[PDB]
């Protein structure tokens, strides 16, 4: 196979004329030692947003059904709201206070919403405040019968 | 909850450890480990979260589906040449768009 | 994109938006700082972009108010930062709209510190249904002398 | 924080209360009281909030 | 596991611990940690 042929050349290009002119050469004159980095690249830890330690602090819904399940047996009769802010002043208030409708809407004994009923609770930091409910009967053998996933 | 750890261990391999450097969004040198029985990241969204996966997949396949956990199930903004650089145009929007 | 341009009006333009002083007309920002990863920092501009879209729209001619009063926002601030979301309901009173918003069971101090009343609801199997609920501040006192 | 809500209505169309009746699975009349100063809605995964 | 930021509750209560990786400038940077060690970060960033 790499025995030559008689064949015509056509387009021969010159090439590779050798001018001294086209010697140029290594220069590591330019002595330069780049970065060695191995550093442990640990920062602080706690910088980060808000919202963010908010949910870090967000409200369990579970002890919150131990809560309201002992209350409501201790109760051991039909607990209105109002009654419930009462009972066990929430930090987390108007969050057991939509927790405490779903559970009323979920448990089945009478729910009511035409009526204003108020009670005053204390958020985490004690600043006090001021609601407006309705009326419902939370009860222990409701809640207790439904499961709380 | 967590107490399922029977099993694991033995049998199979587990990861507990990472090693970086100049990756991604990251840069220098950086260190971590999981916790053998069960683990979680966390940390603001837009946190180099999906980068540090991807950091992951890199290893794990010829070619992965970038960036999938910012970028879910196609292809995203985001590859190994810019993650490399450290490139992060989209992101920093007003700085240089590069910022390499 | 392209065809979009040539075809559609809006891609014909691009937007931009800039921060101004009122009482010399300098500029301040122009463009934005944070637009990647899975967060986000425009949305205080953006929010006074908004407003004054459904302000504009739903007011009369040079109106200082929108003549409809009502802005809605599905999911709200599920996914805004709590001081974000704030700065949504100023640039709403900035034009006074009367702002509403929803949330899948989340954003709980935000919605408690700048609205005053919820509607709670709750779905049995196929029936849902819904409460009415308020918070009031106390007139006596938050707390004397303390912290409020 | 709220005042130009209530100073609205007397300046827009601002919005305080629903009502609903046999719409989606909001069974018999059910209502929603909206506050002069902002109000939320609040339910959980598919609970007839949308 | 891996979490936006919200939920991360149940991550708190059904997980052994977590690492955690920061946003700051165009730079991350991560901690390995422990929820106990997390919720003490937290009690810092509080008190300082």
């Amino acid at each position: 196979r790499k025995q030559e042929v008689p064949l015509p050349a056509v387009g021969v290009a010159v090439t590779g004329i050798p001018a001294i002119e086209r010697l140029r050469f290594k220069e590591v004159d330019d002595e330069a030692e780049q970065t060695l980095d191995l550093s442990n690249h640990a920062a602080d830890l706690t910088q980060i947003g808000d919202d963010f330690w908010d949910a870090f602090n967000g409200l369990d819904r579970e002890v919150l059904i131990q809560q309201t399940l002992q209350l409501l047996a201790k109760e051991n009769r039909p607990v209105g709201l109002a009654e419930l802010a009462e009972l066990l002043p929430p930090a987390h208030d108007l969050e057991t206070f939509a927790v405490w409708i779903g559970m009323a809407r979920e448990a089945g004994i009478e729910v009511i919403d035409s009526q204003r009923e108020f009670a005053e609770l204390s958020d985490g930091e004690g600043r006090r405040w001021r609601f407006n409910l309705p009326t419902t009967g939370l009860e222990s053998q409701a809640l207790m019968d439904i499961d709380w996933e | 909850m967590n107490q399922v750890s029977g099993l694991a261990g033995k049998e199979s391999f587990i990861l507990t450890r990472i090693e970086l450097f100049n990756w991604g969004g990251f840069h220098g040198l950086h260190q971590a480990a999981i916790h053998q029985d069960g683990t979680a990241v966390i940390g603001p969204t837009g946190s180099g979260k999906t980068t540090l996966v991807d950091a992951l997949m890199t290893l794990l396949l010829a070619n992965p589906r970038y960036n999938l956990a910012s970028t879910g199930g196609h292809e995203s903004d985001r590859d190994l040449i810019s993650y490399v650089r450290g490139v992060s145009g989209p992101g920093d929007g007003g700085e240089g768009q590069s910022h390499i | 994109l392209g065809a979009k341009a040539l075809l559609d009006p809006r891609f014909r333009l691009e937007f931009a938006v800039s921060v101004m002083d009122r009482q010399s007309g300098n500029v301040i920002e122009s463009r934005t700082g944070s637009q990647g990863g899975s967060g986000g920092e425009k949305e205080i501009i953006a929010s006074y972009v908004l407003t004054a879209s459904l302000s504009y729209a739903l007011s009369p001619a040079g109106s200082r108010y929108p003549l409809f009063g009502t802005i809605i926002l599905d999911e709200a601030f599920s996914r805004s930062s709590h001081a974000v979301a704030g700065r949504i309901i100023a640039a709403l009173r900035e034009f006074g709209l009367h702002a509403v918003f929803i949330t899948p069971n989340k954003e709980m101090r935000l919605l408690r510190d700048h609205t005053r009343s919820a509607i709670v609801v709750h779905r049995r199997g196929q029936n849902s249904n819904m409460a009415s609920l308020s918070w009031e501040e106390l007139e006596r006192h938050y707390q004397r002398r303390g912290n409020a």
